[PDB]
């Protein structure tokens, strides 16, 4: 009988509990992204990695939902080495902030993807 | 000035018996029949029911200190042995006006009564009476209308009223009750009223009692040209719905309701006082369970107390025993207390139990109610006892009638007038009782079989509560 | 099937005093002690009871044939005499469900109590015990919480939880009030409190009060790291002045309020009842006045019932006293009542002055506390006479301590966690109670100071009620 | 978008034994199963306000729960707080309760409770912010003989319509009666915009819906981990998955009942995205992740020969 | 007294089939017209019902040991066949007066017929007749008015 | 006379103001329990040993009351070195921890007992 962990066990939704991705399992997730035609696009954060609540506190309500959008989303982009390149390239600005690819679909407008990509030293 | 603090427990003699105490205009006086246990001197045991009662506890606390324990401790100021008992005691103890709430009956009796009668050390206690300072009296609102206005508004001058409670206490439906209502009215009683216990059950739910009641009272006060009364009883479990029957009431444009002060509460009472005095209707109060607390003479609080407390809370008539009927309650007693309930001031006289002079600086008087196992033969000398002032409530006495309520109601309200006439001629209800009501039963047809039903029940028997 | 209607009275006797009628599992039984006058035959005064508390009067009323009397009727259904007693008996009687209001212990008293304890044909009468049935008891809330809640919401386990009344009673201001409560706190006490007659005063005004007591609880809990509480006394004049003192405790966010259920009474105790249900307050309860009632053998109400009544109406806890204290108790007849506080079922048992077996059908128990005239070396006996499931209240105990407040906290902690530990060690109380005591003094400097202080304090009298 | 939940099915726990536990030990059991990976945990259908949990106690307790679950995982968390309720001024006062706490979710059974009373809590939670969740206690008395009643798809349309966000669909698979075809067709009803007439799915009629939002279909009863390549594949992404005794009857406790819960839907997620074939290589896809996940082989011994299969009474 | 917590799924008629069960007062009895599919024995199939209506579910939860599941359990405490009907049979249930929320007849239909009637082991369902034990019928207010009041 | 100090002067409910159960004092406390048929159960928390409010002061709330279960209630048990074992294997595990044992009452479903076993260091 083992006891599930209590510290530094936080999550990071979708695919989270799973062993880390590897190269070929990250770039796996994106062609399905891509093959939906979803639009892909990157998202940062540095300071909030995870949600909390400072201004408010009724039903729904929550900070750190939001992140800081990398550039914009990649409308036509059709090749998932585009999407693999700004990530590198957001992690060379960003080596010290958590970064997640999402994929909208814009018919229903309601992201269907989302994974955390990076995540800083020390997570 | 401050001394040490050593802990440790001290008579209580040496702080609460205050011998040569001279007390205030402003301090509320308690006068306590104590029954101490074998070896507890008398003053040792006022001193503790003075301390406990006030700010004293067991053993000495630092926290005297912090305040001046002078100004706000009770004392134990005057002892005196009571003649014809077994080492028992009137002990007099004075409470200043800064321990009690102000308008709260609840406050005054939590601090005088709450934990006292429990000591080990004493084997009874029973309160006798109260001095209410008028500083004290004018923090109550007092009956919502009292004698005066309550005349006034029902235009009834120069007589008691008269009164009926249905029965039997419980089991009928509301259609039953309104019929019952209806022709007790019309009869020529002033009031019906729904028992002390009517509330609302499942053979009769108060709202439909009120209503058919309401239709009841209407069609009687029309038919005869009187103004009429049923009570309506708003006691209830929760003080929400008590207000909701209040308020009901006074939609239907009736009057006066009912409340029963001590099983619904002092807390309940007051709220409904006050309501009745914002919304015109008049208050009757009940005292259902009193005898629980005041019939014994060596414990317990006297009925006097408690009457005191309804006129500060607030009640536009009070029962108050019929002294010649079923329930137990001596003559002189009883006089004692009914000053109490409606003068304005009552001088101290121990052969009626009066332990203080009491005024109480206009506060309305309530009107006495006279209740329980009294008929026609009785008249004259309720009349006597009560004079004007006072209600006669005949619920046996006229529901037990052969020819049935409204002949019940001719009956009690025409040896009623006869005595009213009689007394008024000069002649001496006391001495003339009984050839007053025989001269009207010539001429009553009514009165007459009353008086062969009744004509040998007395209710006589040793009473408890003896001055 | 009807018979005519003869008017005139009859003996209670002939429709009251039914021996052979077998009790219905929905019946309210009620156990009468009666004293009657020389010359009643204990079935007439046994049939007046039951008569005059249900559906009789004192004369025949033609209105009995409008209902059916036979379902309504209170009824004697068994007499037993009194041993080694003069002319005493215990009559049994019993109410049918439908003449009870639902979920209103007013209406409860109002007619099992109301007007025959005047009976002039008695001499005394008490009511010992009432067998509340399971279809009545499911019309009430009971306790807005009740035990095992009360120790989940607190994080408070294994242990009797420790309180302290702050003394002097009446006279200290509101912020000394505070200050005094922060070191009773700090010391180890789970609880501090207003005494039961700290209401709003020229002293100490209420809202100042609950606001002091605040600060000071919430720097003793960040202190210490244990919940902590103090009961804000919401007892008041009205119904609406009770209900904002407990709004402004709810508005501060601490966890008790208390209540004097019989100086404010039952009306007012069910509105306080559901408010704490509905906004999450334990509810601390006085007995305020109930010796005043339950002290005497021969007359008034015994406790038990005052405690049923209790558990009705609702409370968390209850004042149910210290046997080994200043105020009257005795050990066995508090051990019947407190485990019909706590328990789902008790079964009868006249050594414990218990008469009727009595179910809860899950309505929540309530926490006893013993208060009044204890210290340290009462410990043992307290822990072995009430177990894990009770409060332990110190008022002059703690503030009596020669080193002041916090010591003496500690003191009553510590004393209490030793006997816990020894008991659960499978020591015995009762022999070891004194040796365990000594022991902790040995390592506990506040302990040894109060040990010192209160070694010699017993109160030992003969008690005035016994089974 | 309030929860911040993309990607997946959500996954919820029922707490058991249905009845009979204190408020406290509720959200024991609370913290637990949320902190090992479940978005949600929630009141059974019949948990109101009882002798044994008064229901201001429970969602006290409850709240404390997932707040302690939230702050550890990272992730929100929601707890189903029940307002059915006796009269209409009961659900109100519970419903308010929540609000307070600033929880994110309630739930009400619409059938037993009823449409007025649940159109009136419908409208209390979109005007101050509550999700609420739906379930049909009752629909199965009404529903599942073919000659007399009425379908479930008519009491679907009819929540859509009176409002919830979530409602109870069957689970296919599971203890309760729900064939594939005829579940799917009433899923499309209450999730998309547009449904064409479909007779061999049951559907009579062509329902357009003028945007009125979806509501998410919710599997819950005797389902467990060996269903989870079954359920992903039949309701996709947008469902919530219950499982009650698949979570409190795991060998090790709460917490690893969930996560082997949470592993399981991320196995099958991560293989459907990579293009595997959830109704082929299901098993396959298991067995894979029980060789690193020690909670989810747990659980695969456990549940491994449980199946509910019998006849079904409604069908096309 | 406490047992172990052993996981995995075990037959409901073991805990929740009570044959020597004497009714209380205050307990809710429930008479269902059962119609098991073709291979369950009714004790197991009233079983089932009993325990799906109360406190129980498909597997072994180890919660049940937090409480003192004896008095909160659903029972099926009589079997009886039905005549002139093939595989059918009226089987009776008690449930304790805890289950129920007081004056709420929705929380009693709920518990009672919420999802029963659905179980892919039944072919059909019929809640014939419940008893409401007086102690329960307090909890509720009942008709505003009434026969005798109307008229 | 003594002044009771204010600084580090946390406490720990019952049998926190006794001084440190020996091994011996802690083995009864353990028999006591079980002799009782209560069941025993351990629970540890490494963050919040001790109460505060951080997401709702209304009465009755407060945050930190509920630490996590170390594994599961011991049903059945009945030697009381079974649980000192556990004990002993959840320190190991949580060195860093706060550890109680409690005991349930499963008739009146209440905790009985509740005490401190283990206090992590400088406490
Ligand atoms: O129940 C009863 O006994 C009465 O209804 C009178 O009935 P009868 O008119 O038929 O005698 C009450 O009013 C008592 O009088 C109250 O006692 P008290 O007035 O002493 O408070
Ligand atoms: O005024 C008093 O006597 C107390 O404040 C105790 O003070 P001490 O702690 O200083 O003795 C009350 O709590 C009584 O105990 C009430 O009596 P009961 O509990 O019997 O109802
Ligand atoms: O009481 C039950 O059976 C459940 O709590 C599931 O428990 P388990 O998770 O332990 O199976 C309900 O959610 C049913 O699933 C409702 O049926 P439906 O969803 O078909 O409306």
């Amino acid at each position: 009988m083992q006891v599930w962990p209590i510290l530094n066990l936080k999550k990071y939704e979708t695919l989270s509990y799973l062993p880390p991705l590897t190269t070929d399992q990250l770039a796996r997730q994106v062609d399905y992204l891509l093959n939906n035609k979803w639009v892909p696009c990157l998202e940062f954060e540095t300071d909030h990695g995870f949600v909390y609540r400072e201004h408010h506190n009724s039903p729904g309500y929550y900070d750190g939902r939001y992140w800081t959008m990398w550039k914009l989303p990649m409308f036509g982009c059709t090749d998932p080495a585009q999407v693999l390149n700004e990530l590198e390239e957001c992690k060379k600005e960003y080596p010290n902030a958590f970064i997640r690819i999402i994929g909208f679909d814009s018919n229903r407008e309601v992201q269907c993807i989302s994974f955390i990509a990076y995540k800083p030293a020390g997570y | 000035a401050s001394v040490g603090f050593k802990a440790g427990v001290k008579d209580y003699k040496l702080t609460y018996y205050t011998p040569e105490y001279e007390t205030l205009d402003t301090d509320i006086l308690a006068a306590f029949r104590v029954s101490p246990q074998p070896g507890v001197p008398p003053e040792e045991a006022g001193a503790a029911v003075a301390a406990e009662s006030s700010t004293g506890t067991w053993t000495t606390v630092w926290t005297d200190g912090l305040t001046n324990l002078d100004r706000y401790k009770g004392r134990c100021y005057h002892i005196e042995p009571v003649a014809g008992e077994e080492n028992q005691y009137i002990c007099y103890v004075a409470y200043p006006l800064d321990l009690f709430e102000e308008g709260s009956v609840t406050n005054m009796f939590t601090s005088i009564v709450g934990n006292v009668f429990g000591f080990k050390a004493l084997r009874a206690l029973r309160l006798e009476d109260l001095r209410i300072p008028v500083a004290y009296v004018k923090t109550f609102q007092g009956p919502p209308h009292g004698i005066q206005v309550e005349r006034d508004k029902l235009n009834k001058y120069g007589r008691p009223l008269l009164g009926c409670t249905i029965k039997p206490k419980l089991g009928l439906s509301a259609k039953n009750y309104g019929r019952a209502v209806y022709e007790c009215l019309r009869g020529g009683l002033d009031f019906t009223k729904d028992d002390e216990n009517v509330n609302s059950q499942p053979f009769m739910r108060w709202r439909d009692r009120f209503l058919f009641c309401a239709e009841a009272l209407y069609k009687a006060q029309a038919e005869t040209g009187e103004i009429k009364g049923h009570y309506l009883n708003a006691t209830a479990g929760t003080c929400e719905d008590m207000m909701k029957r209040a308020v009901f009431a006074r939609e239907l444009g009736v009057p006066i309701v009912m409340h029963d002060y001590l099983t619904g509460g002092f807390t309940a009472n007051t709220t409904l006082s006050h309501y009745c005095r914002d919304n015109g209707l008049l208050l009757h109060i009940h005292r259902a369970m009193h005898a629980v607390i005041d019939r014994q003479k060596n414990h317990g609080m006297h009925f006097r107390v408690l009457a005191k407390a309804l006129r500060l809370s607030g009640g536009d008539h009070i029962h108050s025993g019929t002294v010649v009927g079923k329930l137990e309650g001596e003559r002189d007693i009883t006089l004692g207390f009914v000053d109490l309930l409606r003068d304005d001031y009552t001088e101290k006289d121990r052969s009626r139990g009066i332990y203080f002079t009491q005024s109480w600086v206009s506060t309305p008087g309530v009107l006495p109610v006279a209740s329980g196992g009294i008929h026609v033969w009785h008249m004259p000398a309720l009349t006597e006892i009560f004079g004007d002032d006072s209600v006669l409530q005949f619920g046996g006495g006229t529901l037990g009638h052969p020819w049935g309520n409204a002949p019940g109601a001719v009956a009690n309200r025409v040896a009623l007038e006869a005595c009213v006439q009689a007394r008024n001629e000069g002649r001496d209800l006391a001495r003339e009782g009984n050839t007053i009501i025989r001269e009207a039963t010539k001429w009553s047809p009514e009165l007459a079989a009353a008086c062969e039903v009744w004509k040998e029940i007395k209710f006589e028997f040793p009473a408890m509560d003896t001055v």
